RNA sequence: AGGACCGAACCGACUAAUGUUGAAAAAUUAGCGGAUGACUUGUGGCUGGGGGUGAAAGGCCAAUCAAACCGGGAGAUAGCU
RNA sequence: CACAGGUGGUCAGGUAGAGAAUACCAAGGCGCUUGAGAGAACUCGGGUGAAGGAACUAGGCAAAAUGGUGCCGUAACUUC
RNA sequence: AAUUCCUUGUCGGGUAAGUUCCGACCUGCACGAAUGGCGUAAUGAUGGCCAGGCUGUCUCCACCCGAGACUCAGUGAAAUU
RNA sequence: GAUGUCGGCUCAUCACAUCCUGGGGCUGAAGUAGGUCCCAAGGGUAUGGCUGUUCGCCAUUUAAAGUGGUACGCGAGCUGGGUUUAGAACGUCGUGAGACAGUUCGGUCCCUAUCUGCCGUGGGCGCUGGAGAACUGAGGGGGGCUGCUCCUAGUACGAGAGGACCGGAGUGGACGCAUCACUGGUGUUCGGGUUGUCAUGCCAAUGGCACUGCCCGGUAGCUAAAUGCGGAAGAGAUAAGUGCUGAAAGCAUCUAAGCACGAAACUUGCCCCGAGAUGAGUUCUCCCUGACCCUUUAAGGGUCCUGAAGGAACGUUGAAGACGACGACGUUGAUAGGCCGGGUGUGUAAGCGCAGCGAUGCGUUGAGCUAACCGGUACUAAUGAACCGUGAGGCUUAACCU
């Protein structure tokens, strides 16, 4: 229900003294709808768009057929909407940089977390820590795991043992957006936005409510 | 993006400080500060000065005071909190910024050094 | 600031240093900030002013080390742990004249004695 | 600490079950008596497109 | 877990890499071609090329400066006067790594690593 | 002058970490105590097991000590496993 | 055991230093008989840490800390 | 109290708060005069308590430099079952 | 032929006889606050002083500082203060060796994980021609805390004192996720200062070593104390409770039919995983339409010619990572390194000139140097092929069709 595009750096914008206003600026070029999923066929409703178009001369045959209408045009990922009443484009039928959302909405950036790789049980959840007067062996690192006995210790498959900490999704959700830029696409946000270089992030409307 | 997204930047903090400090200055770094309810009105504040220089958020200078107690402000450069173009005291500027004494009496940044 | 910790005190009856020995505003409050109303410990006194050495009272967060900022960012901060103490149940500050310069946190129509002495800020 | 019982030879093979194998067979030589690797040939006499230093 | 371009690699303590190139990097403009470590090599770039920029106009300034990298008047002096202009014409790019792998006493990379000479003489433009 | 004072060699072992299938059947690392004295050490000699030696802990007497090691009485005895 | 332990005596260079400490070096002797990459958790040995400063804990354990020559100056108590 | 069971005795002190500590009291369960009594300057890697300094001991952990841990090539264990 | 004690740390998981918050009934309930009982386990549920303590008392917080089960949870996870070894002592007992359900000072805490279990993460094969993708969503998990203030309203209520309901608005404490733009930490790969000494023939200038020798400051990145956002509303069906209508029982009655409300609980809403969902689903796009033979012939077995889409392999690599995996790029090229420019950080190099007996100073000069950075540039390395994967897709039935 709106573009997604790679956001780039964070700044700040300094006007009537805020300055905390934090900008992510994650510019959003075209998107054009590509597929139009809908009831009968494609299951659903949906409404498929790629909001690129970075040059990809090599590219397997099944997507570089993926398009089809007028100007054709190729992109790269693929996402999609649901209810609503988005046109019946390909990669034609530009969409927009500026959705409906008026100036003052706050808009639900989501993206991939970064990948810190496997991590203790003391980053991943802020529970642990453990003294350092005596046994060293054990020092302020490794827990004292799952607790039970006799109890065969089916140890409840959770708590925290360490792993790798994951690039999963992230979702900030509720951030109020605060410029756009019609034409130089790029549209700023406050702050927060998950990955970090140009991650292809989402940025979704406004469902937080 | 060269010139495109860092772009925004480079087209705010968009002034003229004094393009070079040689510590020391007093100057009242007017800010317009506030207060509320009415009354702008600004005040500055005396100085000394070691800083940092960048990110279009040269969020620096650290101006140490003496009055009563002590120091700063990282008086970066933007808006309600103007102008800081004074210069008024000379340099000394001998290790130069980061200038990391915080001492309190006979330690002078012998200025007038031209 | 965290219990223990050593503070001035911006005003006078007893002054020189003071121990935090809680910091109010819900369980698990780890620090206070410019501002915050403390729970403080008469630990020097002079001679004379009424408040002495043991005595417990409560007391604000005139000036401090972690140092203030907002806005734009502008950190002022000083090296001047403050006080100010605050006789017990009217939380009015307890002191004819107040040392040193203060700041707009304290700017609040709840302490405002404070904001007007020392002239500063 | 230690294994509780003998763990079979219908266990141990089945931890073995990653022995892996290599040899590509990919391009070895583009100039030569079949030698070379997929990226430089015998070295001292190798080259990639022509005599490096030294060759016959 | 993961970092990010933290560039350059470690081996041993901090100094010895930083004292070993010494001896690396001199020891490849004596030469033509060497034998290393492919990850010796990739490093050995970062090392030697500014060396080889650092010769254009010497000044001394500079004859002090390659004499502090590298610590040694015996190279310093082809630095300057021959192995220098032989690319005065040329950006970067000066060292080419011709692996080849197999070591037999560990079974690691190896790689060459080189860079373009033939002899001393003068002529005139031409193209 | 001194069973005097600070402190290396030398002598000793108060503390913590590591080691605990060790580098090591008691050590390594950082500290620590004595250091002209009831000091410390080389070589050789003398005390023998109910015996020795002991500023005393049942300590030491060859990685062994509320009675050494080796061989013997000996296939001790074992209402126990 | 080609074992980070034990083993008596002799010799005693330069700069610095009270010095057979300690640091850098002479003469001289060595790099310690698996190596090459990588640059996770966690383990061992270290460096630096905002504000606080013993709140830790059985206990300030461990750390951090003090540290030199000269001169000023130094309490209870005392077998002086 | 290296002796007190009741016991965190009672009072005083130090503390914001002190089952420990220091000064008293005496009701000594169950001190006591060479199986010594009460003191004692000096000394103590001795037990207990307080302070200043100092700090990652801690609030609450962050980063970094190295030896392992991981990957490849060589050699190649262990208890247990 | 060994199931390691109490307390602490770490990290927990459940119950409900609920401490706080949520909803109700009665009250000797005006209000505010309470008392008690019913319902309710979503979430939350203190720092210290003393002591080995658990506990307890005390200081001060808090919405509150719940009771209990889990080998009085938790030592192949930490501690070793309490308590049973050997030393020594006091009181007391004993002629004594010694002893104490007394006290006191000192006193070695082992184990490289095979199996189950977990936290992460790959390799097979299967989903019926093989591929590249985008989904659906059966299921699964995470999350669910709450203070204060203002408006309502100084109103209802009240003699005053005091002071709501309902509903709304802002700002916090604790917790969680993300992220470095700010504030800062680090930053032994950047710059500088300086102590001792060896060397580069010497001056000068530099380098090695001494914790990075000591130290000052700091790029990127990583980071919290920094910054930004989230625990919601709204629905379904309820708990206790409250009710309508109404028999049995002419009335009455919340129940017997039927209807209506009703809580942080339950289902959903939000975030993540998610078709091995073997019940292996869906949609879009890409590729393969050459010949023969022997059988025991519908089962095949086999040879030559072919080998696509794609995959993988290798190389240059990465904000991705233990290894695999995953992303980018391979000359139709910015994927690494180098090189140009800029930024930044250090702080005005070296050399020369002049002043000063000299240390030293001034000028050249805000110079010199400068990383992981930004903009750009094919100079170096990313070679042409080769490998795997095929050759039009089983039977039965239903419907549609030249
Ligand atoms: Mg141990
Ligand atoms: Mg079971
Ligand atoms: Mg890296
Ligand atoms: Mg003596
Ligand atoms: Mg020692
Ligand atoms: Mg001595
Ligand atoms: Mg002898
Ligand atoms: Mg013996
Ligand atoms: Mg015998
Ligand atoms: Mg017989
Ligand atoms: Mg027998
Ligand atoms: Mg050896
Ligand atoms: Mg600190
Ligand atoms: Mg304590
Ligand atoms: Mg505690
Ligand atoms: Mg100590
Ligand atoms: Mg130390
Ligand atoms: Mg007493
Ligand atoms: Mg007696
Ligand atoms: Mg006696
Ligand atoms: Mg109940
Ligand atoms: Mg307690
Ligand atoms: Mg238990
Ligand atoms: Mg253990
Ligand atoms: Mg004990
Ligand atoms: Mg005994
Ligand atoms: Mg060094």
């Amino acid at each position: 229900m709106i573009g997604l595009v790679g956001k780039k750096v964070g700044m700040t914008r300094i006007f009537t003294e805020d300055g905390v206003s934090i900008p992510v600026t994650v510019i959003e070029v075209e998107a054009n709808r590509v597929t139009q999923v809908k009831d009968l066929a494609n299951d659903g409703y949906r409404a498929i768009q790629v909001t690129t178009g970075a040059k990809k001369a090599n590219r397997v045959t099944k997507p570089e057929a993926g398009h089809f209408a007028k100007a054709g045009v190729e992109a790269g990922r693929g996402l999609w909407e649901f209810r609503l009443a988005e046109g019946e484009e390909f990669t034609v039928g530009q969409s927009i940089s500026v959705e409906l959302f008026a100036d003052v909405k706050k808009v639900d950036v989501t993206g991939t977390s970064k990948g810190k790789g496997f991590a203790g049980t003391v980053k991943r959840w802020n529970f642990r820590t453990q003294d350092a007067t005596h046994g060293n062996s054990l020092s302020h690192r490794v827990p004292g795991s799952i607790g039970q006995n006799q109890t065969p210790g089916k140890v409840f498959k959770g708590k925290k043992m360490a792993g790798q900490m994951g690039n999963e999704r992230v979702t900030v959700q509720s951030l109020d957006v605060v410029r756009v830029d019609a034409e130089r696409n790029l549209l700023l946000v406050k702050g927060a936005v998950p990955g970090a270089t140009g991650s292809d992030l989402i940025v979704k409307p406004a469902v937080k409510a | 993006s060269n010139i495109i997204k860092q772009l925004e930047q480079e087209q705010m903090k968009q002034d003229v400080p004094s393009f070079r400090p040689g510590d020391t200055v007093e100057v009242k770094v007017w800010v317009v500060e506030g207060s509320k309810k009415r009354l702008q009105a600004f005040e500055g504040v005396v100085i000394a000065i070691r800083n940092r220089g960048l990110h279009s958020a040269f969020t620096v200078r650290k101006i140490s005071n003496g009055e009563g107690v002590e120091r700063v402000f990282q008086t970066h450069s933007p808006v309600v909190d103007s102008i800081s173009v004074k210069r008024r005291g000379a340099v000394r500027k001998a290790k130069l910024y980061y200038l990391r004494e915080r001492t309190g009496k006979a330690a002078r940044i012998k200025e007038r050094l031209n | 600031i965290q219990e223990q910790t050593m503070l001035n005190v911006a005003d006078n009856s007893g002054a020189r240093r003071v121990m935090c020995i809680k910091v109010l505003g819900g369980s698990h409050r780890r620090y206070a900030g410019v501002g915050d109303i403390i729970k403080i410990t008469i630990k020097e006194a002079i001679p004379r002013g009424k408040v002495k050495k043991g005595d417990v009272l409560k007391a604000v967060v005139v000036r401090t080390k972690k140092g203030v900022r907002r806005p734009d960012g502008s950190v002022i901060r000083f090296d001047g742990n403050a006080c100010v103490l605050l006789n017990n149940n009217s939380e009015q500050p307890i002191g004819t004249r107040i040392f040193g310069p203060v700041t707009r946190e304290l700017r609040s129509e709840k302490f405002m004695k404070i904001i007007s002495l020392a002239p500063e800020v | 600490a230690v294994q509780q019982n003998k763990p079979t030879r219908s266990k141990r093979g089945m931890r073995r079950s990653h022995d892996a194998l290599t040899a590509v067979t990919s391009l070895s030589v583009d100039k030569t008596s079949g030698e070379k690797h997929l990226r430089h040939h015998i070295t001292a006499d190798g080259y990639y497109r022509g005599r490096k230093v030294i060759a016959k | 877990m993961r970092h990010r371009k933290s560039g350059r690699q470690l081996n041993r303590n901090s100094s010895h890499r930083q004292a070993m190139f010494r001896n690396m990097a001199g020891s490849l403009v004596r030469h033509e071609i060497i034998k290393t470590t492919l990850p010796k090599a990739k490093e050995l770039r970062r090392v030697v090329e500014p060396l080889i920029t650092l010769a254009k106009t010497d000044s001394v300034a500079n004859r002090r400066l390659a004499f502090a990298r590298t610590r040694d008047n015996e190279i310093v002096a082809k630095l300057f006067n021959e192995l220098g202009p032989r690319f005065a014409s040329r950006a970067g790019g000066y060292t080419r790594i011709l692996k080849c792998g197999f070591r037999a006493g560990d079974n690691a990379p190896m790689a060459y690593i080189e860079l373009v000479d033939r002899s001393e003489k003068a002529e005139a433009a031409a193209e």
